[PDB]
């Protein structure tokens, strides 16, 4: 059955690493749980519930426990199907990988945790909450959507800040005397900070009708400035899909690789100038190859082809004329 | 050594018609045509940028030492011949299965000799399970 | 007059079903009849104004079950256009149809009740409301959204919350002693929710300028990140609608379709590999063009234009050949 | 002094009706004025301010009539520049235009304001400043960008208010006991809209903490919905802007007119079938022309360059065909 | 050492002056010194922590003057570089730039202060903070931007004020007589203008049925209205930043601008139709390249790929013509 | 009338060359060419379609007498041809300059001879301002 | 049974002309054009993959048994024929005029002789309303 | 001044070959097609639009004049040249490298001989630092 043994043993390690479809329910479980845990200790501070919420978190946790400490074991197994992780210093290596000495690190410490140790579990949850994204794909994209626009973000806090700070100095002024929220600047820029983002509580609000009609004026503008960046970053997410989504069809990266490979091959065969030079112009395809993923290919395509019939126009004309001339 | 200075040299002379040591695009594409199939514009402008140093459209002898000197270790194209395999490796396990390797080989691309991807079935399956491993495999050439 | 009883019949099911133009502001009116409903329903509620809301209730709901009996019987009877609803055995099977078995029995439950059934009354009102989708069309559009957008939806969800548990955390330890408001975990958890979503009761705020400091310097990017699943579905729709707005022009879904049914009918009347052959293709092409819809057609129409350019062009050169060798 | 005369004449009507440049300053001054008269007016509410308010009000009135005036006659006189008003009807069927109207018996109805009127002051004042507009052009783009995404902001209300209500029931049904604010389903249902719009005063918020869990948890996505229209149509704002800054520079709708203007000139001299059919033929190149505006133009340049370079390779194969037969 | 010390004076103009790298950290560090000297300041008002504050803010102003008079000299040794700034007169007209001028006059009064002077302490750190940008970049971008939009932006805000009026005067005369928050139209102003940017204090707000059914009515929509420009802007930063993204490629400014300096040169030695005439046409193929940076560039291309085909085909039915006569 | 129908009968024989009635592209292409300019494959199109009230690429009699019955003043044509006059018209004050209308008849769309341009001149200048308007000009066409 | 293989496989040897039991592309090719139509190399190898089932550019005997072994029912092809026809139901009521259908079949797509719609319009038309329905008809094809 | 006039005047006439004072598109690609580069239709005409001041096609004596009135002090050419050097001024710091100049000026744009670029490092070569200036260098093209 070793062919049905790594059958599954590669079903495993999809399952449980980088998953495509259904896997993912899998994963939703396994998070639910721990969440579960995560609001069980907040559920623990409330005195009301403290009783019953602390009963249930125990087996909750002991759960956690039984589920992780199974899901890394059988990680481990199924880090077989990769090459880089065979035998016992490949799996050594593999548990060399920051997200698994997280994982079994936390898994001990919770494991004696088991045996105020209250704040360690709660810091323990968190921690795990955190290690669920295993491989940092949403920091990776909000950093990559975030620097892609740096200069609009910059240029919406800066704009936004001197709202802010004007609007808190001129409500200050016009409120100084008459209103006991705005002692000292500091309440002031707290009032601006609260309405600007248009949080609101109004625990400090103007009362002077020259301090609301300053604060009308700035914040029709300063609300627009603080809600900027939201609508950038959820603008740029979109078109990012999009392009994501239009590019996702083209599929240009097959003849470029196998050129690459071949000529590889070849040069390490020839153990020479012929073959040294198409190896080098093969990497220089695959990595041409692997940067556009857009529309300059496209017009790479166009530039391409319009070349290509103007020389079989030129061959066209020596043609014509040679013929003339016969 | 001497005798490779004087292999380069000579292969340099058959390369370079003129003699002058300013070689050209069109003795490249003339001795390949020689060596049996067809250099296309594009293909030889983008060699002549890969291998000059300069910026003249010309190689002189000690640039063509240089860019023989680099071997295939030296010159770190681990990443690209990785992430190639990794392209064919439609299921990712880092193994690829014969046939599809054999129909890439023969099927896409520069059409490849049933020899050269038998040399590879040959040489590359250590442990001839079929699913051939691609990282090994590369290690072994980068050795 | 069949001709004529045909001619309404098919207008009646076009407005009833689904309708292109002006037959919607029939929906409209039937809709704002049902919508009054449910307002006059919630005057009820207010003991101020209750006898004179359920004086009306009565007679709107009466009218309400007069409409809906009459649409729905109308409905059976212009079923009759589509041939798959067809005599006693098929006008049985379109009332099969899950929203016409919802539709009657909405309607005969609501007929009983008016033969504490006010509860059965307001939940049948909202039964109606949302039967008034009658397809499914809103939740399949939001769901294709946000199922586009799930990466980033999903990695928006995850750093709001990261920012809600580590600002709330930091506000209670800033304020857990000097405010009443933050007395427990999960009050300063009520408390970062409601700024960070920028609802801002003000019923919990800091006090303490430590406590000031920290919230604003969390909900100056958590109001942010708490904003961007608006921003993200939003561009997703905008964009959405302007891809199907350039979508509308194209179509080339004719020629694929009129060659399968061509080509299946020819294979019927066969009855051989070569009209076999032709129906498999000829599915082939309408199925590649169902699929793009979009501009992958139109980079397939570019490398289709420039090799048959290329091949012409060889034509061409074997052509001239043949002359100079003539 | 006729051709100054007439320069003149047509630089007031431009600056006066649709301007394009620094003409529009010019509308701003005079939209300040008014406007300032608007905020006078309220200032006039203000009865710790009334008087002085007042006392500049009148001013601020008068010069708003005299302005007016002033405006109103240059604007009858410099309607001469267009054809359709000249002499006394021409210009009187431009008083016939329905802001002409607006305008004239607002300046009248103000003036006899002048000679409980401040009723009338304040609507007239409104009523300016909605002429202000002159054109509808800013309710015209607006229901453009709205028609367009006409799906999308249904299914966001319908999917947004559907929240509402059960959000509402819901909380109501957790703290219809314990909280004096959630006393009747019509107070939870003004708490409801009051959140999931962000409002947020506090007036009312849930203190139970069943009903502080589900009100997060419906909030959490409650704030979403709601919020979305605003990305919708702000991103629909943006595209509509990019397409047509786009499409400002194609510029292919002249030749087609030329054909038109010429074709009709043609026909209207015959007085044949030639004549007519290319009349038509004009008109519909010019139709055509109209529409696209878009890259469905493209498109159809691109098919017309390739069926014609295909009708040219079919003529070259005829060509060498006949040259090697001969 | 002259090669190495112009090679450290431009590495130290290039970081001082428009960076592109790791050079921005060195700003970044700068930047936070004065922003921290400000929030020093704003720490100076709250009297509980004022002594503090005052010691440290001393020691950072004097840190302030340090590195930024240093900063500046070493700017000024930097701008030998540029040809425009070299020797006496150079540099004078170097230190004759706007920002260099503020940035010395900054020092000066800032040494002064050193040797109520506070309120010209917070003066100065405010315009350190808005001198930081040293380009206009920010407003720059912000102005573009808005400007793009502005019809999108006038008809919101246009909207908007119209729905503002409308149900603050509604509610107001909902809530004249049973709410004493709604005392004068001015407070109703207020309280419109708080709800409908969703700030909402809750000082004000509606307490009469009808009141809150015409809030409800009015907000629902007014939200909206209101938070469009947020929308508007955001989408058409992102739009602005894709676009930039798409056109950072095509590096199609070369050939002409080698053509115009080529051309230049020639008239110039010249001292003649052919070769002004080619420098005319040089300088409008320069700044023709300039312009479009965009996709009618690529109509462009399209458009003389097709028309030079078309020539090519013409020449070649000439050619096959004049060989069927031969 | 009956002289207008046998006229409308003779240039449909003339136009209809088969004589069965069901008029064909080639037959307008052919007489056109007679007549001077030479037709496209998608101007003859659009017209067969613009003429066709059946849908078989062939006009029958009595449509040709339909399609001729329609007058300047019946097909309702005014707005097409204002709205291409304030395409043209740059200032939009509702005159066209003598120059720019001249250059546009004579270099634009299809190239027009200088006699058609110096009766639309002649005609349509009524007032002879130079700034000939093209309201009361298209007024008077529809009149 | 036994004479269905028999007459498969004269069919085959008519097809692959070679006899190795390897049908190609030009095989296809030049027996289509003895029945008289030109095959085009993209309609020939879409051709080629559709049947092929093993991924070498040549079917066996098998194969062809097996793609022969496919009825109309059996394919379970009804639900492309009914969105197709849906496409051409303009009016979408579930059926489709006769004069629209007769001028589909003889002007769009593949053009077809009148004589296929004349069949056509024979056996559909079950009720002879002129309106003939696109569902019951297919499931008699089908059947 | 006369002389100058005169000789316009014989440019004018080798230029207008036509003699009536109508220059034509023509009559510059034969001309300077005699002084050796060949032309294309968009040069030649945004040649003429470049240098026509009335919208006729053709130039009379008195707008040549008038054109070449244009020195290079008062066509104020200043900021096109000097945003093409910085266009090529990869480091922006004011000067360009020689080699990079040379390089540009022999392989981009229009080919230039290498005797134009001599003349350039020659007269731009104030300091003979090697990163020649672009600012001074205009400056005294300018003067
Ligand atoms: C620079 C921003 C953000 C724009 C443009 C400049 C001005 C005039 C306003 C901003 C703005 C609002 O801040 C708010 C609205 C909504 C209606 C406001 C009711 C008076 C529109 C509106 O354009
Ligand atoms: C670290 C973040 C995310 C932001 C952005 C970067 C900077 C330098 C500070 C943070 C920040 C505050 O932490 C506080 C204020 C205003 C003070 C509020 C009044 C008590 C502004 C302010 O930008
Ligand atoms: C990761 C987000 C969301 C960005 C980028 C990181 C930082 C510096 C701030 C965020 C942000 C705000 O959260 C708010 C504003 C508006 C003005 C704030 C006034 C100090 C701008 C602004 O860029
Ligand atoms: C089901 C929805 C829609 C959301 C998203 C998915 C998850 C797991 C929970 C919901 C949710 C809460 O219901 C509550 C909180 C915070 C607790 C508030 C403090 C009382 C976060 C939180 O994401
Ligand atoms: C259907 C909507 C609107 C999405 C998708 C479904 C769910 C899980 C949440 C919505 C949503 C929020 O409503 C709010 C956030 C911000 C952080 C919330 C903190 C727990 C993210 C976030 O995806
Ligand atoms: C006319 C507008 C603009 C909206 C949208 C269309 C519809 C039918 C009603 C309006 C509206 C309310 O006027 C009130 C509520 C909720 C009641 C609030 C609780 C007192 C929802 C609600 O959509
Ligand atoms: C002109 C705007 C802004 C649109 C379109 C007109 C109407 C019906 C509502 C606006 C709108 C909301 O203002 C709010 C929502 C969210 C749910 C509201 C709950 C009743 C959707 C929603 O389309």
């Amino acid at each position: 059955r070793n062919a049905f043994y790594r059958k599954l043993q590669n079903f495993l390690y999809n399952v449980l690493e980088r998953p495509r479809g259904w896997a993912f329910i899998y994963h939703a479980y396994v998070f639910l749980l721990v969440f579960s845990c995560l609001v069980l200790s907040v559920f623990s501070t409330i005195k009301e519930y403290e009783k019953s919420s602390e009963g249930a978190l125990y087996i909750l946790e002991i759960v956690t426990i039984v589920v992780f400490g199974v899901e890394y074991f059988v990680r481990i197994w199924a880090a077989g199907c990769c090459c880089r992780y065979r035998g016992w210093r490949g799996r050594l290596k593999f548990a060399r990988k920051p997200f698994c000495v997280i994982d079994i690190m936390v898994l001990i410490a919770s494991i004696a945790v088991l045996a105020s140790a209250l704040r360690s579990l709660r810091f323990l949850q968190i921690l795990r909450m955190i290690r669920m994204d295993r491989r940092g794909g949403t920091w990776k994209l909000l950093g990559s959507v975030v620097y892609a626009h740096s200069k609009e973000l910059v240029t919406a806090w800066y704009i936004g800040f001197l709202c802010l700070i004007l609007a808190s100095f001129l409500v200050y002024l016009a409120e100084k005397g008459e209103n006991d929220h705005f002692d000292t600047y500091a309440d002031a820029l707290w009032w601006g900070l609260i309405t600007l983002t248009t949080i609101g509580y109004g625990d400090k609000y103007p009362q002077t009708w020259n301090g609301r009609l300053l604060a009308a004026t700035f914040t029709l503008i300063g609300v627009s400035f603080f809600a900027l960046p939201a609508g950038i970053l959820g603008s740029g997410f979109a078109l990012k899909v999009q392009e994501q989504h239009r590019q996702k069809h083209f599929e240009k990266r097959r003849n470029p690789a196998a050129g690459l490979i071949q000529s590889a091959w070849r040069f390490y065969a020839t153990n020479r100038a012929v073959c040294v030079m198409r190896f080098l112009v093969s990497k220089r395809k695959f990595k041409e190859s692997l940067r556009p993923y857009d529309v300059m290919d496209v017009i790479e395509q166009y530039s391409a082809g319009h070349l290509d019939m103007l020389s079989r126009i030129k061959s066209l004309q020596s043609r014509v004329d040679q013929i003339v001339g016969r | 050594t001497e005798e490779q200075i004087a292999e380069f040299k000579e292969a340099f002379s058959l390369f370079d018609k003129d003699g002058d040591g300013t070689i050209t695009t069109k003795e490249l594409g003339t001795v390949m045509r020689s060596l049996g199939q067809n250099p296309t514009e594009a293909e030889l402008q983008d060699m002549i940028n890969e291998v000059d140093a300069d910026g003249n459209g010309t190689i002189d002898f000690p640039e063509f030492l240089t860019m023989m000197a680099r071997k295939m270790k030296d010159t770190d194209s681990e990443e690209e011949i990785r992430e190639a395999f990794r392209v064919f490796d439609k299921d990712g396990n880092g193994y690829i299965s014969a046939a599809e390797l054999r129909h890439v080989m023969t099927n896409l691309g520069e059409k490849l000799t049933d020899e050269e991807v038998d040399e590879m079935i040959r040489e590359a399956d250590i442990d001839g399970d079929g699913q051939v491993n691609y990282e090994e495999f590369v290690q072994m050439m980068t050795a």
